[PDB]
């Protein structure tokens, strides 16, 4: 587990910076599905990415 | 709210409100890439039809995904619920991803699966999501 | 291989990898701000016992975190599941961030609880948090 991601996303999700939060749903799924594909990394990482991806635009 | 998840069952206060994301990756097979399959929660649609709020999410898509291109609609049916079906396709980072995405009615969420693959990949990983979605019972 | 979720039941195969997360927003209550309270899995731990299984989280939380310092530890038992239960501090962009964390022995992966908070806001998310935990039952 990384601490590193699941203190990023805990924390980025508490202040209404997670993906569903911030796009609509189709989007959401689009980002995270897209997140997955493209490193050893896991579903937090993941999550993670979606919402930089849906940030930066 | 008495949560349930594959591994156990909690309860959950009802003002914490639910973004949780299943996740499976498909892993790559002979010519393939590796494929991802995600389900995910839509707690926006409010008071629209559903059919409506299909076209709000279909215009939501085409103006924030870089060169979304839409292949099918399928206004369909899941174990009594209205559906539809997308498959469009996208740009990230000079990548063709095909997309086909399932959206079934139901409150208080609208439940979202989504397949993320290449054009040229999504043969192969038709079999495996034709097989889950079909299996899909949503839960009184 | 039949999946459970909260909204419905599905086929999903073996070859496919579980990366699921749970989400929750906690509302922000009293003079507390919103926390998150979020469920992962780990299948990391492979033949290493628990105690060095979790013995590892805390290296790597202790290297990878700036201003990283614990604060409690729990050992405690789940419905006959090992469970360690982690309070501990750090700073991201200079403002202190507290965690509950708790790793939950299990097969074919460690359950992870994680509540993210400030050591100010714990109080008052706690008893929510106290809540589910107390209710959390694993499945055999």
């Amino acid at each position: 587990m990384d601490a590193q991601a699941a203190a990023r996303l805990g924390d980025e999700i508490a202040h209404g910076f997670g993906v569903a939060a911030m796009v609509a749903g189709a989007v959401a799924g689009a980002l995270i599905g897209a997140a997955v594909v493209a490193a050893a990394t896991g579903g937090l990482a993941a999550v993670i990415l979606a919402g930089s991806i849906a940030a930066g635009g | 709210t008495l949560y349930r998840l594959h591994e156990a069952d909690l309860e959950i206060p009802d003002a914490w409100q639910d973004q949780s994301i299943n996740i499976f990756k498909l892993p790559a097979s002979g010519p393939a890439r590796e494929a991802s399959f995600v389900i995910s929660r839509d707690a926006s649609q409010g008071d629209a039809p559903f059919a409506d709020y299909v076209a709000r999410q279909l215009e939501n898509a085409e103006k924030q995904l870089p060169g979304f291109k839409l292949h099918k609609r399928w206004d369909i049916n899941i174990h009594g619920h209205a559906a539809v079906l997308l498959d469009y396709q996208w740009q990230r980072e000079g990548r063709d991803l095909m997309l086909r995405q399932v959206f079934i009615e139901r409150r208080p969420a609208v439940l979202i699966t989504t397949l993320t693959t290449t054009p040229a990949d999504l043969p192969h990983h038709e079999p495996a999501w034709k097989q889950a979605m079909q299996t899909l019972v949503p839960r009184p």
